[PDB]
């Protein structure tokens, strides 16, 4: 709940970041992780929808957001990167 | 004034003798007899006066790799590596073309004494971790490579060096990546066939990796291949790549000394003893034994026999008669 | 051994021997006596330790080696580590077989030589008084006490008194 | 009533002496010498009490195969095979990479048994063979492995699982196919660069084939070449692969016993001979030999001279004077 | 060998002897004759085939080696493979050519010593009638007759009746 | 002159299997074994030329029948497949 | 008239005694020993009775490849090549895989004799040479291969046959060329990855090559890789190559004899001498040695001690006493 | 050595033997002489000779082998050729170092064997005169001239002339 | 100066062999041989720019003279050859 929402969030601003945009998260409507052959000790993609509240209407989103692991707290956290931003 | 003494002459007999072999004979029995063999064995490894480096669930090959849950070999310089039968790696599976070679090499090594260098890694992100991996909750990886993979939407050809311009060698552990489908190994990188070229001026190595499906260990299927490169005084190393790098952050300093290693499963204690053997470190005051051929230190080598007793002493003669 | 002076006439060591290994046994007027002879142990002793460490310094100083048991099966390689690993056994199995099957010809030849030397000690010190009985146990023809075996067991010992008389109870005159 | 006699001791002697060796000189004889040495050869190959397998014009890489000349060789556990010196081989020729290994292999696991599984291959027709291979009229193949090929117009990728759940290892004797020119490949499989994926939990091999055209042997020119893959109790073997293949329909069984393998060229006799060496069986009644030193059997090993002869006696003192 | 019993001064054997290893020949006064010695003999075969199946048994037991000889040239491991199974032939071959040049060396101390243990049995079963007389064979001094042989060759000889008769003829009085 | 008439009805009624109609044999044209490098020990196609009387009219085809050997008695007989018949 | 005389024996003894050893003690002196061990070393390589060709800036392998600094060594059969510890190579830097087997091969060879064939290269311009190699001013390259490369604006695949018909066997050095950059590969042959086929009737071998920027050597970075093939009597070889081809202009003759070769760095003089050892030429009347193990010719072998002075005499007793 | 010859019970040898090894000293009233008897020695050299050109040839006749120093660590192949060849020079060292025990041993028998032989030679030719002093150095009971030291010297040695005159003075007549 | 105008020479009459007509030259505008990884121990192509007189009319041209070195005397010498002639 809070960690779909939050990607939401990176996914927005950094659209917002790379074009200099400026759009408004509202809510996550479907979060599908992939089960195709293996979803875990490795990249864990989200498949994750968006509908955004910007320009006088609601335009869906779909964002391949590549959530690979880091190594702990010895070495950097926080890893998120933005594939591609599909409307 | 005359008489008749004696003074016969002798040796003496003990009615407790052990039986010995000669070469015209086949068994016959003296007054003393060390063995020469050692099959007794203690059980307990010891610390001193060789600084020996024991593991709970950690391999060496994973303790220089820094299994996140063996962060305690960081440097930790050793004489001997001990192995523990229970051992698990938690951390990513792999395959190591040429392990006997690697690992006696490392071991060879003496010493982890590692050391940072600043590479100039253009177009990518490093640091990542796997899920098996874990010192915790969240993620974690091995402590000592970096796991690159692509940056934005791109993957830029890799050109580095580094001059050694002092006197010690150096010894650069990188990898390459064998992904499971075609989807893997295109997801990371963007490249179908990747291709990691090694150079110094005497030699050089070309690697492709393989795809395949395989079984299921801890999750995935996947695996990683080491490979290695050592640098000369006055030599330098370029690192030409097109994909699947696995880049390391460092050099391991090499050193022509005295180390080996060993795998058992005796726990550790406090002596002072020089040879140390596999079930059991036994001490050193014959020169031969019966016990596992493995041996690190001065102390003897095997010996298929039993009871080997050389005779410290003549033959039996039992007292006869009743 | 190839002597024969031990086990090849002599049929029964002592027990009483606890302080050396060449007993100086005697029966005299003043009674069954016992008086190890110190210095042909000590030469002995210091024989058999002069090969013992010898062979103590007979331990393989590697520090690194390579693998010595195997959890898998590759084939050429790996029989010709096994056949290095083989070979290397049986020649030092045969070499510790040849050692310990000499040293003990050695030593049966070894102890038997300082009895051997004991007995040509014994004889060379007499030559006309200690006549062999074959036993492998002497036989001195003059009286004795208890300043024979002192004197004896040391390398002191005059042949000229005691010459005259031993040769005369080594004689039967006829008549 | 005395007088002088004699019993002068001495020896016994023999005018035919036998000259042999010692260490302070170089040539003396004694009255007796027993040939240490084993020179001599009766020349028939015994088949008690060691199972013997001969073949006839069949060697052991080409039996394990089923030459379909040589199909007397199912199953027929053996101690010792020994090729013949007129062999050739019929069918399909072939390149194993590293053949030592893999006939030592073979002739260490000590027997055929085969046992045919249930391998559920999808998309492909099995059961090819060739014109040089032949039973009388017709055509013929080895008898033991599937020469996969294409169906229809199209080739799926093939993923076949096999639980070894029982306590015995298992053996997959597999191929790959080298053709001749790109129309060979293109049209037996529709890769051009086909791919083959053998995997267990342990390690991977992944091999590319060759093409290129070859001097002519018995007919066309293209090769084969075998690999191989052992699995271990509790271990899950995963063959994956995407053209090229040579398939197995059945695993063979290992043992942990005691056999060889030999080359010689005499034929077959009955005896109760223990050791056989090539060149003639000889008896062991000797510790050294000077025929070849390929050995199975307990019986002795090669020294390079030829009369060794030990003193079984004493120095020849010859009968002076006339 | 080197205690020079045998063609130290034995300058020849005899042929008649076909039963036996270490012959006791004589001349007496009712015929020569001829008696293998059965007890010196065979603990001297004893010996010799103590050392005999202890050889039998030194052949390798291997079910399963490397290759040994070869049809193709390939170089570093085709090198290392021809190394080994070369340095092990010389290694062998030398160990066979020494452990043959021991046991021959072995073999004449053997007969030296057992020719010697029977001189010496011969001596101290005398010790003051078999005077040598240094060709390697024996002179008894006494009235010698078949009852000589049938004792000597046994273990059983009394040298209380006739040490009494040999020392007069050792000796020659002046005058 | 039977076999190449037997691998003709072979192809026609595998083709007649394959898309549901009905086609008659008359004779064979031409039966040209390839010789480029090899055609023994291995993969042996008959080029083989067929005229067919079905419709009223002559069609030509080409058939590239792929004739790989079986192993013997001991295993499967009676190999033949059709790779493409071209009009 | 009688007297009592003396006829007292012993032995020598002189007051300069050597010690030696013995097994039952550790340092006993004699009366004359020799070192049966040889540390001593003249310094000069001698050229008799052995064929012993030195080179003065010339390797072996670069005398097989016809260093243009070094074309004295055009044919010249040897018994011993004394390469020099002060060499360079001035020509096109290499890196042969299997380097130790090469040289070894060439060197049991023991003769140079080359001799021309007459192949029938089509659609290539032979004789390319580079601007390292040089005889003076101008260009150079090696003297005994063909660096092949592109004709017009196309590359013809390459089928060449040579029937052995002679009695004798044939060796085919031959070469693979790894470029730096791609766009390398692309100007010198007309394939991205170039493919060559050496194929007999019993093996074959396919090899691709690598691309990659290495460390600089002399100019460029590039280097070529050297293979080689053996053919035996009544046997066909078919070499067949889509580019990156370096094809030779002969065969070299085989010969079954004795010849060594050996690292060194000492000069030549003239003698009679035999052993050759490196770091001094040593002459061989002792059963052993100090010098280095490399060894060529009838001379002793390596053992690790310093004085194993056999005792060519009995125990020192010194003159006692005073 | 193990007969106890040579420094078992002769304290020192001398300067003067230049010409041989076992030398003949004497003191008489013709004065103090030296011969180095000739055949005694000779035999010794043919023997010690006959072990030197025994392992003169003991050279490796390889005329082409592996590599033997590198310049390169590569692992497994690399740490193999080094244990073959590090084990190739221990079992040789060994053996150097137990040829040359075994020989020295040997060789001290050899000139201890000589030894014996040279006394018992020396009291098998006499037997009745040559009376043994145990110091290793003999000592003749009859009077004796350069006639003497030149026919002990060689083979030819009468002890009929001169038996009856070395028991005389052994004897001393009581009264 | 000599050796450019030489294969300026040598880049006009190997040309004029292959299409079997006749061009004349005239001058070198520009000779910039390559450095950008290596020119030197290999192909050491020269970017050769010519002017000629053969129409009438100035024409330029540029031509890829593959100068690959040979070995020397002991065989054959004198290598060039013009991979294209660009208008
Ligand atoms: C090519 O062929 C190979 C053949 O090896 C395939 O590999 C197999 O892939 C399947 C799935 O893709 C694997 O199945 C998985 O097994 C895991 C381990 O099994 C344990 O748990 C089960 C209970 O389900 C026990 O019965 C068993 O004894 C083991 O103890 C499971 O954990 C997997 O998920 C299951 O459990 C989780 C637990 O949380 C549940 O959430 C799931 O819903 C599910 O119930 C899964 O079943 C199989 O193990 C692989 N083989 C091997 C040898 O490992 C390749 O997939 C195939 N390639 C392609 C492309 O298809
Ligand atoms: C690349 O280069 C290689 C070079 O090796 C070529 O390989 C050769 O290919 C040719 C044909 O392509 C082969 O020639 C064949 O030889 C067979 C065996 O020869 C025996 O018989 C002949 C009689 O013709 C004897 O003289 C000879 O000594 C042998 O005893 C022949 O059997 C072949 O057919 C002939 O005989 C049959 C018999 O029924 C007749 O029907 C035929 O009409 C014909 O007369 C044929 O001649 C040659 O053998 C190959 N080389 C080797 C070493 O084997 C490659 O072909 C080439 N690649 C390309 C693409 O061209
Ligand atoms: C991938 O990464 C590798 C890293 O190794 C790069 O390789 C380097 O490439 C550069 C050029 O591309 C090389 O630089 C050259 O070095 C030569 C040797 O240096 C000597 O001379 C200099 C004096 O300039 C001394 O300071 C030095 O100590 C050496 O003694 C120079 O000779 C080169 O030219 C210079 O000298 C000539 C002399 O005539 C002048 O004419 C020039 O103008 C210039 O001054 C040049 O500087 C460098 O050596 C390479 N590295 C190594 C380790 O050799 C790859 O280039 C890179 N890949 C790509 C595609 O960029
Ligand atoms: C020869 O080998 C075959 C295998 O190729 C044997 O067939 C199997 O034998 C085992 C042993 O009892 C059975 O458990 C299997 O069920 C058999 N499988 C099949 C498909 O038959 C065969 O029994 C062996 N012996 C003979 C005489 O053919
Ligand atoms: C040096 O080697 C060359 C080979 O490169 C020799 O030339 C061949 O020599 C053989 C031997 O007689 C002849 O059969 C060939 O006909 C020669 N071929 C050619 C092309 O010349 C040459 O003779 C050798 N010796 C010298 C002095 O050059
Ligand atoms: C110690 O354990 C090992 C198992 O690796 C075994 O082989 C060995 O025999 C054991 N030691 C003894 C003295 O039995
Ligand atoms: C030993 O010699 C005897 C008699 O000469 C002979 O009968 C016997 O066979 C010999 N032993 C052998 C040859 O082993
Ligand atoms: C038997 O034949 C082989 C050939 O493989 C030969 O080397 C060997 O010498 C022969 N045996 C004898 C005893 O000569
Ligand atoms: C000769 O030089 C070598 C160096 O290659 C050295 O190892 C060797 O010890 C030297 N020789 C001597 C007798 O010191």
């Amino acid at each position: 709940s809070l960690e779909i929402e939050e990607l939401a969030r990176f996914a927005v601003d950094e659209h917002n970041k790379k074009e200099n945009a400026l759009l408004e998260f509202v809510r996550v409507v479907k979060a599908k992780e992939q089960f195709n052959y293996d979803q875990w000790q490795d990249y864990t993609m989200y498949y994750l929808t968006l509908e955004a509240k910007d320009g006088g209407k609601k335009k869906l989103y779909e964002a391949k957001v590549w959530v690979k692991f880091v190594d702990s707290a010895f070495e950097t956290e926080n890893f998120k990167e933005l594939q591609e931003f599909k409307p | 004034a005359d008489p008749g003494a004696t003074l016969c002459l002798g040796h003496h007999a003990v009615p407790n003798g052990t039986l010995v072999k000669t070469i015209t004979d086949d068994q016959i029995e003296v007054t003393n007899a060390t063995e020469l063999v050692q099959s007794s064995s203690t059980g307990k490894i010891c610390n001193n006066p060789h600084r020996i480096l024991d593991g709970i669930d950690c391999t060496l090959i994973d303790a220089l790799l820094g299994d996140p849950h063996c962060d305690v070999f960081q440097n930790e310089t050793w004489d001997l590596f001990v192995e523990r039968s229970k051992a698990f790696s938690n951390c990513y599976p792999y395959d190591v073309p040429d392990y006997a070679s690697l690992r006696s090499l490392v071991a060879s090594s003496g010493t982890l004494e590692f050391i940072t260098e600043g590479f100039t890694w253009t177009g990518v992100t490093q640091n990542g971790g796997s899920n098996a991996c874990k010192r915790g909750p969240g993620s974690g990886f091995f402590s000592r490579l970096n796991w690159l993979t692509k940056s934005g939407s791109t993957y830029p050809v890799l050109n580095v060096t580094m001059p050694n311009n002092d006197n010690f060698d150096k010894l650069y552990i990188w990898g390459v990546h064998h992904p499971s489908t075609n989807q893997e190994q295109t997801s990371l990188y963007v490249q179908a066939s990747g291709r990691v070229t090694v150079s110094t001026r005497r030699s050089q190595q070309t690697i492709i990796p393989n795809i395949g499906s395989r079984p299921w260990v801890r999750g995935l299927s996947s695996r990683i291949s080491i490979y290695w490169t050592i640098v000369k005084p006055g030599d330098v190393l370029v690192i030409n790549s097109n994909g699947n790098l696995i880049a390391p952050r460092g050099y391991f300093k090499m050193r022509t000394g005295k180390s080996s290693i060993m795998r058992s499963d005796a726990p550790i204690d406090t002596c002072i003893s020089e040879c140390i053997t596999p079930n059991g470190s036994i001490p050193n005051d014959k020169p031969f034994q019966n016990v596992n051929k493995i041996t690190y230190g001065a102390c003897p080598k095997y010996v298929k026999q039993n009871t080997l007793k050389l005779a410290t002493g003549m033959r039996n003669v039992p007292e006869k008669q009743t | 051994g190839l002597f024969g002076a031990i086990a090849g006439f002599i049929e029964n060591g002592w027990e009483g021997m606890i302080d050396g290994w060449y007993g100086f046994r005697h029966q005299n007027s003043e009674g069954t006596g016992q008086a190890a002879d110190l210095k042909s142990t000590q030469a002995a002793i210091d024989q058999i330790n002069g090969k013992l460490n010898r062979v103590i310094e007979k331990t393989n100083e590697k520090f690194h080696q390579i693998e010595k048991e195997f959890s898998e099966v590759e084939g050429r390689i790996q029989d010709l580590e096994k056949y290095v690993e083989d070979t290397k056994i049986d020649l030092w199995s045969y070499n510790a077989e040849l050692l310990v099957a000499l040293e003990n010809q050695h030593t049966i030849d070894l102890t038997d030589s300082e009895m051997n030397k004991l007995f040509e000690k014994t004889r060379r010190q007499l030559r006309e008084n200690a006549e062999e009985m074959g036993n492998g146990c002497f036989k001195i023809y003059h009286k004795c006490d208890n300043a024979c075996i002192e004197s004896i067991r040391n390398g002191t010992y005059d042949h000229d008194v005691y010459r005259d008389e031993a040769l005369n109870n080594r004689f039967q005159i006829k008549g």
